[PDB]
């Protein structure tokens, strides 16, 4: 009250010094069920691949994707991102996500990378500029490879020229590595790119296969239909803490309300567009925002000339949110409710006065 | 393949009255006991909305009709297909209608929800088909010739399998099916709404509140669309391919949105009763 | 090339203004306890420019 205007010595009256204000104790964030899990189990984990320069395309659109149980799964070679960190993955939405099968042999997995130019990297595979993706291989020797032979997979061996960005040239004739071109049989002048890639299960590691599977995503001007999964903490009713269901971030006390809202329809606002109510999103019941305890603190002072005791008033509050007497107009602490009735000397609220009387104290 | 219906009888079109309907949810947002005014792509009240229809009448050269045309597509779309039987399957959307560009693709064949986003092959008149027997005496689907190829699909919408009708019952028209597409810069929002009617040949009046069905996230340009009908072949009817082409009673209305401000009431259930048009009177401003 | 001027490439949080961090603890990717070795979801926070 003294620092309130600028003085050591403040007069008879309520003066208004603060205001009262309820913290949030949580932070409650209540998202959809997780549903339509994107097919990442299914590109990884498959019987039969394909040849480096049949590296097929599994898009996928309008799915929850997590890029966090692939990171954290410790079954991998290379995890190698770019564009976008390793972690936090989960918290950007793209548009569709473009995956790759192919197998290439040891070193070749150290071609596969933003400038890097070797075998693959010309001939079958191109990778173009800075681009946001990912690289995930893991070891191949244990299932694909065969005990005696493993020589199903194809490589080619040469080509005409570089091959161009996120490109697949099917072109598979014989090409004139010699003179005047040969048109027959292969030998002279004639030159097969696809003759074999030759694999074996006495090798070591740098001259064994491996499975790369190179995600490509994409911030085309379509909405973001392929997103990361959202979190969700448990429900506290009866408290005032912050919520975020699906955006609606406020804060305030989430009761029970006996409103009956549209199958479609998720929030709701009052007269002057205000929250008033939500539907959580995975139990299907209507909420009740009502806003959190506030209001403001004044002090009645009988003069600090008379004497140094002091009751505060919290106007809107119902004493249980803070003698207490509850009055009409708040919470009046450091005051005694007397029977009696007397003129007013410090008006209060809704009928209610306070005064310094005789041993000494403020009497409601 | 793609075959040329004819023996049409040609007839000047018609336009209707939609007396005051063509209103819709705007957002997700439960209000109770008050009157809210919206600005958005709504029907005007009153306007002059297109009437098609298809019938086949008995006896002289007669007034065999099949309206399925190629409509514009500026900001939106009114639908309220208004017959007994199930003639009314889909829509197809897209900018080319060819297979140059994506187009959207919403089939109600009695199988399943074929709702499609793909670069099609639609034909200058995408029919559908149903068959009548005689020793089995039950309506079934008999022909599906709407596209004739397929490219990079980007959606794919089968939904659970159901048996429809699909029969060819005579009478007054007793179902009201209308429908509201719209497009704001990232979806194609469809209402959707059904309610009874005991009319014939017009549309009724009263207030229906279209409530939202779906919000695919299919970002296309959509400027063109077409309607899609069915036609009835059964034996009464004979000849060549494009010949037997009957098609019952059957009448859908069409109808442009455009930037309007409303004044909608809401019930104390949350439901909209009433609306104010706020540009067609001095008494609505 | 040099590799003596180092710039750190992993932390926890970012950084105050007007605030030094000359630690080179092993930064913690995945979910993995690193206890003090480099590999996988456990890299060196320095790194040379060259
Ligand atoms: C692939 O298979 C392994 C072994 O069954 C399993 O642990 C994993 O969850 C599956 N999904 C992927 C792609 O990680
Ligand atoms: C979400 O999951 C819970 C637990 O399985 C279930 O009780 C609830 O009905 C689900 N809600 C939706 C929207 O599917
Ligand atoms: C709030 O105060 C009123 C008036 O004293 C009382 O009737 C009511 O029970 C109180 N409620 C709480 C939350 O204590
Ligand atoms: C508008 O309504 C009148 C009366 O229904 C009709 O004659 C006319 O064809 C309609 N549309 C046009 C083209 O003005
Ligand atoms: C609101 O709904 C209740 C039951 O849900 C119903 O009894 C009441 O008549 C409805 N109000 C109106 C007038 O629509």
């Amino acid at each position: 009250t003294k620092c309130t205007l600028k003085s050591f010595t403040v007069e008879k009256g309520i003066y208004q010094t603060s205001n009262f204000r309820v913290q949030p104790t949580e932070s409650i964030v209540r998202f959809p069920n997780i549903t339509n899990l994107c097919p990442f189990g299914e590109v990884f984990n498959a019987t039969r691949f394909a040849s480096v320069y049949a590296w097929n395309r599994k898009r996928i659109s309008n799915c929850v994707a997590d890029y966090s149980v692939l990171y954290n799964s410790a079954s991998f070679s290379t995890f190698k991102c770019y564009g976008v960190s390793p972690t936090k993955l989960n918290d950007l939405c793209f548009t569709n996500v473009y995956a790759d099968s192919f197998v290439i042999r040891g070193d070749e997995v150290r071609q596969i990378a933003p400038g890097q130019t070797g075998k693959i990297a010309d001939y079958n595979y191109k990778l173009p500029d800075d681009f946001t993706g990912c690289v995930i291989a893991w070891n191949s020797n244990n299932l694909d490879s065969k005990v005696g032979g493993n020589y199903n997979y194809l490589y080619r061996l040469f080509r005409k020229s570089n091959l161009k960005p996120f490109e697949r040239d099917i072109s598979t004739e014989i090409y004139q590595a010699g003179s005047t071109p040969c048109n027959g049989v292969e030998g002279f002048n004639c030159y097969f790119p696809l003759q074999s890639y030759g694999f074996q299960p006495t090798n070591g590691v740098g001259y064994q296969p491996y499975r790369v599977v190179v995600l490509s995503f994409e911030l085309l001007h379509a909405p973001a239909t392929v997103c990361g999964p959202k979190k969700s903490t448990n429900l506290v009713k009866n408290k005032c803490v912050n919520f975020n269901f699906n955006g609606l971030t406020g804060t305030g006390v989430l009761t029970e309300s006996n409103k009956k809202f549209l199958p479609f329809q998720q929030f709701g606002r009052d007269i002057a567009d205000t929250t008033d109510a939500v539907r959580d999103p995975q139990t299907l019941e209507i909420l009740d925002i009502t806003p959190c305890s506030f209001g403001g603190v004044s002090v009645i002072t009988p003069g600090t000339n008379t004497s140094n005791q002091v009751a505060v008033l919290y106007q809107g509050v119902n004493c249980t949110e803070v003698n207490v007497f509850q009055t009409r107009a708040g919470c009046l602490i450091g005051a005694e409710h007397v029977n009696n009735s007397y003129e007013c000397d410090i008006p209060i609220g809704a009928g209610i006065c306070a005064s310094y009387q005789t041993s000494q104290s403020i009497i409601a | 393949q793609c075959v040329n219906l004819t023996t049409r009888t040609q007839l000047p079109p018609a336009y209707t009255n939609s007396f005051t309907r063509g209103v819709y949810y705007p957002d997700k947002v439960f209000r109770s006991s008050v009157l809210h005014s919206t600005q958005d792509l709504f029907l005007p009240f009153f306007s002059n909305v297109t009437w098609f229809h298809a019938i086949h009448v008995s006896g002289t050269n007669g007034t065999k009709r099949f309206d399925n045309p190629v409509l514009p597509f500026n900001d939106g779309v009114y639908f309220a297909s208004t017959e007994k039987s199930n003639i009314i399957r889909g829509w197809i959307f897209g900018t080319t209608l060819d297979s140059k560009t994506q187009s959207l693709l919403i089939v109600n064949n009695a199988t399943n929800v074929v709702i499609k986003v793909c670069e099609f092959q639609f034909c200058n008149d995408p029919f559908l088909g149903v068959y009548y027997h005689k020793n089995n005496k039950s309506w079934m689907e008999s022909e599906f010739r709407v596209y004739s190829s397929a490219n990079n699909c980007t959606f794919e919408y089968v939904s659970q399998p159901f048996l429809m009708d699909l029969e060819g019952k005579q009478g007054n028209f007793k179902n009201l099916r209308e429908f509201v597409f719209k497009n704001i810069d990232g979806y194609f929002k469809i209402y959707s709404k059904h309610t009874p009617i005991n009319l014939v040949r017009d549309l009724p009046q009263g207030f229906s509140a279209l409530e939202p069905l779906v919000d695919l996230p299919i970002g296309i340009n959509i400027t063109r669309f077409q309607t899609l009908l069915a036609l009835h072949r059964s034996y009464l009817t004979p000849g060549d391919s494009s010949s037997g082409w009957t098609a019952g009673a059957a009448a859908y209305y069409v109808g442009y949105l455009q930037p309007r401000t409303f004044l909608l009431k809401y019930n104390e259930n949350g439901t909209i009763t009433d609306a104010v048009d706020c540009a067609l009177d001095p008494l609505s401003e």
